[PDB]
């Protein structure tokens, strides 16, 4: 439900940070802690075993089972 | 835990005299009413008739007490006797609350450490932000605007009035659940001033079925008239003698598509890759869609959905024509879309910018402030009681009492 939404637009800041700052996802993902007032346990640990290697954000979130498909809801061009 | 009572009755978490007003800001606090002057005493709230004029307390908390050391009058007496104080009252939907998801937040381009400053408030506002809304706003509006909340525009006509605002809304609320948010409101009829109660549930009769077939999912007449009847009796029970009712119809969301369907979302101007017809239609796809009929791009679904918003509309207009209550008069007021679109256009604005950018859906902090603009000059024409007259006492309050203890 919200989750594919959360997830979608989550991973689409993700994405759209590191290529407004040239960098990879391991870098946006960790830069995208720093502006909420600590969540690297999860993200500069939990999420760099799952994340940066695979490489959009309906691949990413249907990839890491967010959107359960059982209709292909996207929100970007396909 | 108890918590989860307080949200579900939409009354505030920090209430130590459980009289529904906090000294709290967020969490149904005082953020959507007035601050408790007093929150160990359930006798000291806003909206209540003076004790013994306030000679010895503030027991309504609008900041007005004491005495006047010349005469021994109170104050409240000499300043407020026969001013005919009365509240604010918003019965309405996730609009009348200001749903808001700031552009800032998805934004990468300005992603700056600012721009999540005001993240934890609007997440325990369930993401609304009643003061900045243009029925009970306080804050002032850092957007440019100087425009005035309703509430603001009646403090400024009668000091008396101030923090007697209550804003009684929630995300889904509708003619279906408004029982609900009825028992949150706060008024006893015997001890406090006059209210006016304006009902605005601007489309979420129309915007439901997110998993369904979209027009059977939609109020009938039928039932929106039952349901609205038996919530006018509950306020008539509440209400002082003397109190207002508006009732608001419902929105022309017809204009919802049309003025953004081939606009970049804020997700997508950088990119230049994502619309409002793929949010949507991504949306749609999910079910989650916050208006189904009228966020498609089926022309014939979406002229199906205005029509039963008009036809509910003209329900409630005759609800007003036709009923009379005993504790309020009764009004109606059309969904002013075309007149709040001419006023922005002088300004130098554009449709599209009167829309919230992030859900494409309920209008922005200048929509209804704007909208807040026609009902009070509309009012004042045609129905002048309903906001009463302005208190030759405002500068002589203001120079006692100051902010009267702020908000
Ligand atoms: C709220 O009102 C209460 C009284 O109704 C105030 O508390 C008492 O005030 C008396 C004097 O009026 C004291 O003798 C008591 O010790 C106070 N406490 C209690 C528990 O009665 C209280 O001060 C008021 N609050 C504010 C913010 O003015
Ligand atoms: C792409 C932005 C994220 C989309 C999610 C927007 C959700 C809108 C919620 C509005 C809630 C009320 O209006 C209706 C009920 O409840
Ligand atoms: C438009 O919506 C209605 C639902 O009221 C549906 O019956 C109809 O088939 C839809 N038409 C198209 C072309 O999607
Ligand atoms: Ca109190
Ligand atoms: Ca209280
Ligand atoms: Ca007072």
């Amino acid at each position: 439900h919200y989750t594919c939404v959360g997830c979608v637009l989550v991973v689409s800041v993700i994405e759209q940070l590191a290529q407004v700052h040239n960098s990879t996802v391991q870098a946006s993902m960790e830069r995208l802690c720093s502006y909420l007032p600590a969540c690297y346990m999860m993200v500069h640990v939990f999420g760099a075993d799952i994340i940066k290697l695979f490489d959009n954000a309906d691949v990413v979130c249907h990839t890491l089972e967010f959107c359960k498909q059982e209709p292909l809801c996207h929100l970007y061009p396909l | 835990q108890k918590i989860k009572l307080a949200i579900k009755n939409s009354v505030p978490i920090k209430d130590v005299d459980s009289d529904k007003y906090s000294i709290f800001p967020t969490l149904r606090g005082y953020h959507w009413r007035g601050r408790d002057c007093n929150d160990s005493d359930k006798t000291v709230y806003p909206g209540r008739r003076p004790d013994n004029w306030d000679a010895h307390r503030d027991s309504n908390c609008n900041g007005i007490w004491g005495v006047d050391p010349k005469d021994g009058i109170p104050y409240e007496k000499k300043f407020c006797e026969g001013s005919q104080p009365r509240g604010i009252i918003l019965l309405g939907d996730a609009a009348g609350a200001h749903f808001h998801i700031p552009p800032e937040w998805l934004t990468v381009s300005q992603m700056s450490v600012n721009s999540f400053l005001n993240l934890p408030t609007a997440v325990t506002n369930e993401l609304d932000w009643p003061q900045l809304s243009g029925t009970t706003g306080f804050l002032d509006s850092a957007s440019k605007i100087k425009e005035n909340s309703i509430y603001l525009r009646l403090r400024k006509r009668n000091r008396c009035n101030h923090r007697d605002y209550q804003n009684i809304s929630k995300n889904g609320a509708s003619s279906r659940n408004v029982k609900s948010l009825i028992e949150s409101l706060s008024r006893n009829q015997l001890l406090d001033h006059p209210a006016i109660v304006i009902y605005a549930m601007i489309g979420n009769d129309v915007c439901n079925g997110r998993k369904t077939d979209p027009v059977s999912a939609m109020t009938t007449p039928e039932q929106l008239y039952a349901n609205v009847l038996k919530m006018l009796e509950a306020l008539n029970s509440h209400l002082p003698t003397g109190s207002h009712v508006i009732l608001y119809g419902l929105a022309h969301g017809a204009f919802l598509w049309d003025t953004l369907h081939s606009r970049y979302h804020p997700l997508g101007q950088l990119n230049k890759d994502v619309t409002y017809t793929q949010l949507y239609s991504f949306l749609g796809c999910l079910q989650v869609s916050p208006c189904p009929g009228w966020m498609s791009a089926n022309e014939t679904l979406r002229a199906l959905t205005s029509e039963r918003a008009q036809q509910l509309s003209e329900t409630l207009r005759k609800i007003a024509a036709s009923k009379k209550f005993t504790n309020f008069n009764l009004f109606y007021l059309d969904f002013a879309f075309q007149e709040v679109v001419e006023e922005w256009q002088k300004m130098g604005g554009q449709p599209w910018e009167l829309i919230e950018a992030v859900d494409g859906f309920h209008p922005n902090e200048v929509a209804l402030l704007l909208f807040a603009d026609q009902l009070w000059e509309k009012v004042q024409r045609q129905w002048p009681d309903v906001l009463g007259k302005e208190n030759p006492f405002n500068p002589q309050i203001e120079e006692v009492f100051g902010d009267q203890g702020g908000h």
